[PDB]
DNA sequence: ATCGAGAATCCCGGTGCCGAGGCCGCTCAATTGGTCGTAGACAGCTCTAGCACCGCTTAAACGCACGTACGCGCTGTCCCCCGCGTTTTAACCGCCAAGGGGATTACTCCCTAGTCTCCAGGCTCGAGCTCAATTGGTCGTAGACAGCTCTAGCACCGCTTAAACGCACGTACGCGCTGTCCCCCGCGTTTTAACCGCCAAGGGGATTACTCCCTAGTCTCCAGGCACGTGTCAGATATATACATCCGAT
DNA sequence: ATCGGATGTATATATCTGACACGTGCCTGGAGACTAGGGAGTAATCCCCTTGGCGGTTAAAACGCGGGGGACAGCGCGTACGTGCGTTTAAGCGGTGCTAGAGCTGTCTACGACCAATTGAGCTCGAGCCTGGAGACTAGGGAGTAATCCCCTTGGCGGTTAAAACGCGGGGGACAGCGCGTACGTGCGTTTAAGCGGTGCTAGAGCTGTCTACGACCAATTGAGCGGCCTCGGCACCGGGATTCTCGAT
């Protein structure tokens, strides 16, 4: 058996739009946060909830960005998102 | 170690609208964030209003105008109704 | 208590204190914390009403962040008011662009 | 070191799925990483600034909340 | 300024009436509104143009404006 | 009165915005957009005017509305 | 040997009825009054000379004050001088 | 009746007039000139004494000393400007440490 | 017990900016004044208040110069004043 | 006699001037500067003294010298 | 209107060159304009004051010379 | 082609302009500046020609001296580039600020 | 004339008149305008001497403001006397800080 | 329209010190500015001197002391020499 | 476009349970509250600029047809890039010890906000005196008119040097890093400058007899400030060597 | 570093123009005598007082000695900023020519500083009280510092499901071709907008003043949430239903 390209993708969309769990792995994200913070001030510590706050903010940001990116892809009569879609979305947002 | 929050008041309101409904700790945290956020917005706008008009006092008038500036449409009308009713009842 | 005098559940005295110590103005009228408390209480009530509704639609008796997000984003004016706000553990509204469907 | 690579291809795919994306170019993933890193940098910078102003060595949830608020990305739930 | 003074003023007074009766306007208030409106429209047309070009067109269309306004959060 | 914001004016605005070619349907669309933006700003401006207990909208009323938006 | 001490003291009693002043501080106030006198009188003298006038009038004093004093001090001083001359004249 | 009394002043109109006449400033002196000048001098004296009195009261002293005059003058932008090249004996300086020197 | 380098310096700054007393010793200053004066005019005497006037003026001058000098040191990202700081300050003053 | 203006005195003057740290070479430099200043003022003061045909330098002589050097002093009139 | 902008970047560069300056930060030019304007304002204010005292409507070279003199910037050549 | 290294032409310009005495600001724009500023004190003023020229000589002499002191401040900080903080230090020590 | 009696080129009579009408003192001694005229003449002579020198160094026969500026600024005492004075069209002394050179 | 200046005297001095040298109009204007400036400084200081000493007369003594106050070093000595010589020659 | 198997995923019903949700209470700790009264602060008070509204003008700008080519939409292909099957691993992560940092525990040290004792420092009627009110005719300075010229301003029209605007880079400064040296800090000693105290007189501040020297008013003369015609050194302009200095090369 | 070469600056240059300083002469106002007078300034002539002098005490300020950390100063490495470059345009400058306030000078008259006594009270000093403040002083707070404690980390040890990776093959992107259609320049009728005038007039703006608003302050109090106890219900899990895409066919 084999599902056609797109069927499982759509299924995944429904699945992940139904739920609320964080989609990035906890520990690797934590390492990311600590590395970046350490390049501003050495020997910093973190409250647990601070890292969790950062992850919620980051994932919400990326999900919204992917919504706008998707709209840009569809605008160009594509179904595939590409870097130029991201760049357009962010240019119009005033991030770039 | 004494930390104040709006939790018990949020809960009382919750029991008013949905008598048999509870709320998770995380959700309550979001509600507390909400109340503090709106507090800041309204108080700040009122402060600006009083300043613009060379008044040293923030009155219910500044609060109301701030509410009208910050809130959308019917939400603004309903909020103004609640505040006005509360102030007139308090005065009596 | 002033809250009882105003017919409110939210704390008028506390709101008054926070207004006094938030450096918003040199003076604060007697009606201002009452009005503010009433508004905060009302908005709390609207969000909790809608969130409770969502919770029951989902056959849940306890409100979780998901229900708050559903309540807010499915309501045009609340969505407007909290347009630049992130609800932790809220997720998003189910929505698939029509062109993507088979 | 190199922890941005911990933001994996399948993780980015999941984020995109929640964002309603059905199909994804191969170049998206690296692009996403760059974008994410910039975002994170900006938030954490401000957060650490608050931490430093308070003469603390521990970044608090409130430090992050303030950073986000002043960057126009108000976050509820961590006060 | 690229919009004519008198029709803009007329529009401003019309719109204002539906919020508050008996209003008057400072001259500089109407000029302020016009500077702000024109600046907004020019910026919106910049973004709209970017959307048109994104779709490999050189002609701006309503859907370009609508995409720009959706992404702006309008 | 919205029709007083003419086609050539909208064209001039678009040219400053760098637009080379323009669909016929743009103009009406632009008008709707303009109206919304004006209503929003003016709604706030007048609110300020009313708080000051004035009948004259000032430049500052407008500036404050714009700032808060 | 002249000084402004008694007049300084009268003014002091006007603005702060229960406040006194040390000898050194009074010496500094006297130095001050003489200094400003010299500045204003000198500028007025030059004003009169430049314009080939042999008389220093209140107008020269006023212009000299406008030249020598900054901002609000100049405006208030001009106001007091004008008021005093008006009260005096009648 | 004195001229100062007629002018509503405490500072000496007659003396100021004589000092103008004998200071080799001009061949002649108008009647209003010493009134105006005396009024200006009195005003400035009043402003300085007002602030200095305040500083004296903060220091819980009933007498104004040179220190209070220096504090009053240097903490007032326009007085400080007017007396920019003047040294007040026993006045000291304003407390002021550059931020970079602090821990 | 030993305060760290800088703590006592700062304490002294606060102390001496708080007060108004003359900071140079009376007798050596007087001796210097008479010595310098002798190379201009013979047989001179001095009023007491004349020497005190010279000292108030001198100390006010030095304190102000040290303020400017300090600004020059800080400009060069130092916290230590050096002769070149004084020389820059005096050159810009027109001295 | 210039060496009578001691290191701790110069340090006190610098502290009032807001200085936190001081190079060892400052003191001699300061002395030279002081001497020049004194010389100039005193040269003028004595000139006034001589014009008045006096042998005693007065406070006023000093005040006039200071004034004419753009360093007006209050308190000694 | 806005005539301070007539004090151009190359003019300010030339003035700096005569002042012995070899290299110039981009922010200098605006800074210079502000400084110049203040200076000019102060001189012209006094000059006009003299003009007004003389009951004239024409600012003379002497008005300017007097203003400059009383501001401790004596100018030779225009008496 | 040929290109002088950064600084060579600058030094050449220093020698050139320190050799000469001509005013370095354009006449007519300076005149407009003077008239605008004067008009904000009293309307309808006229100017003697030599009055405007006097003002220009004074202004340019002032700026050149200020640039000398500014340059000294830059060099003090072991820089060769003058910056706003150099100007501000020079003017603070001059007693202008 | 008094100038001839004093052996001077500068005008003693005129200087006397200017002293009388400058309101400097009620009375003026007979020697005062002579002394003043002599001093003014001398200082004029020193500046003109040095300026002439500069003019010839520049192979010019006519003194211009540049020569006056060179003369004054290259002389320590004249530079001191005219320390707060602007010479119109004088320019500045050639001087480049050593650290700026290649 | 009669305007007095020091031009001819400056020129006579110029011919004394540099017989074959001329001077531009601008330069002469600077010289006139110079003479007037120094006149003012010396006369003003002398006025102050006479005042300080309760004298109603400015004499050559006041001029001389003013010269010593205003002029630097050797310039002062030379100027004093010229003035003194001139006054003694005048007296005879 | 339309069932049908079926195996797959997902859903749906039931189970047991375990930690979150609910509930009090302890007390302390987060609320009001009566009276104060000065107070901003809001309500009555005028004048106005400027504001509303009008009463023309034509002309920049506004609308209406023409072709028309630029711009976009619609299909077929290519591929190749990504989506969905199996297979392997490695960091995730549960998850269970250990240690340095930091905060906050107390945990110690010199500075700090007030507490009284004893003045030297200002307040007070009495006794002078000299510097300031009171006029009268005075020039006489100047204020107000008034004509007349000058020149500051406007303003049109060239053109051309200069001012603006990218761009390739190439230093040049801003930050990191380290050795160090060299100046803060205190402490043990010593001067030696206060502190107090006494005397001599040198000089200075005031006093007067007088005097000469500097003002006042006059006469005339001329030196000299203003025009005016003139060589001449200053500037312009091609023209000319001699540096002056940046890519190759020791 | 040094030497060339190679252009590119700078610099005397000799020639011609030129305008501008200058020497001539020309009236007038300001200087120089010039006398007479009166008052600014001397030169004794004093009291006396302020300032050098000293002289002994001593107590703290200064000095020297030694010790450390931390500021200075290389030193380097980066990036990005300002520069040197050419190109384009735009506005300054010169020209030319009209102007219309306004300087400017002179005119006539009149306020009005002044000198001159003249009275006189404000000032000023004295001798004899009467206090804030200076110092000597305390009671508490400052922070500087560890100190142990707890937390956050680090690690370690699994096991493991997802991740990495691949295999493969199918389907969108996009492109080109062509249809194809609509703004748009364009040209001309139009029409009302902005300018230009204008008058009467409404609320905004500045203003005056009493009052009611609210910090405010322990005096009084009552509920709330950290802690803890207790309880179920949804969540993980196990097994049947549904449905359900995808091959099996048109």
């Amino acid at each position: 058996h084999r599902y056609r390209p797109g069927t499982v993708a759509l299924r995944e969309i429904r699945r992940y739009q139904k739920s609320t769990e964080l989609l990035i792995r906890k520990l690797p994200f934590q390492r990311l946060v600590r590395e970046i913070a350490q390049d501003f001030k050495t020997d910093l510590r973190f409250q647990s909830s601070a890292v969790m706050a950062l992850q919620e903010a980051c994932e919400a940001y990326l999900v919204g960005l992917f919504e706008d990116t998707n709209l840009c892809a569809i605008h160009a009569k594509r179904v595939t998102i590409m870097p130029k879609d991201i760049q357009l979305a962010r240019r119009i947002r005033g991030e770039r | 170690s004494r930390k104040e929050s709006y939790s018990i008041y949020v809960y009382k309101v919750l029991k008013q609208v949905h008598p048999d409904t509870g709320i998770s700790s995380k959700a309550m945290g979001i509600m507390n964030s909400f109340v503090n956020d709106i507090f800041e917005r309204i108080a700040g706008e009122a402060s600006r209003l009083a300043h613009y008009n060379k008044r040293s006092t923030i009155t219910s008038r500044e609060i109301q105008t701030a509410v009208r500036l910050l809130l959308p449409g019917e939400l603004a009308k309903h909020a103004v109704s609640e505040g006005t009713k509360a102030v007139t009842k308090y005065t009596s | 208590t002033r809250s009882s005098r105003a017919g409110l559940q939210f704390p008028v005295g506390r709101v008054h204190r926070l207004l006094r110590k938030g450096n918003y103005s040199e003076r604060v009228g007697a009606g201002a914390p009452v009005y503010l408390a009433a508004v905060l209480e009302y908005l709390t009530a609207e969000i909790l009403e809608l969130a409770g509704n969502a919770a029951r639609d989902n056959k849940k008796t306890r409100i979780i962040p998901r229900h708050l997000q559903l309540a807010i984003r499915n309501d045009e004016e609340l969505n407007k008011l909290l347009g630049r706000v992130t609800i932790a553990q809220g997720g998003v509204l189910p929505n698939i662009q029509a062109v993507l469907l088979p | 070191r190199d922890n941005i690579q911990g933001i994996t291809k399948p993780a980015i795919r999941r984020l995109a799925r929640r964002g309603g994306v059905k199909r994804i170019s191969g170049l998206i993933y690296e692009e996403t990483r760059g974008v994410l890193k910039v975002f994170l940098e900006n938030v954490i910078r401000d957060a650490v600034t608050y931490t430093e102003h308070a003469k603390r060595k521990t970044v608090t949830a409130m430090d992050v909340v303030y950073a986000l608020k002043r960057q126009g990305r108000t976050l509820y739930g961590f006060g | 300024l690229l919009i004519r003074k008198l029709p803009f003023q007329r529009l401003v007074r019309e719109i204002a009436q539906d919020f508050k009766t008996d209003l008057r306007f400072q001259s500089s208030a109407v000029m302020a509104l016009q500077e702000a409106c024109e600046a907004y429209l020019v910026g919106l047309f910049e973004d709209t143009n970017l959307c048109a070009i994104h779709a490999k067109r050189v002609t701006i269309m309503p859907k370009d404006i609508q995409l720009a306004r959706r992404i702006r959060g309008e």
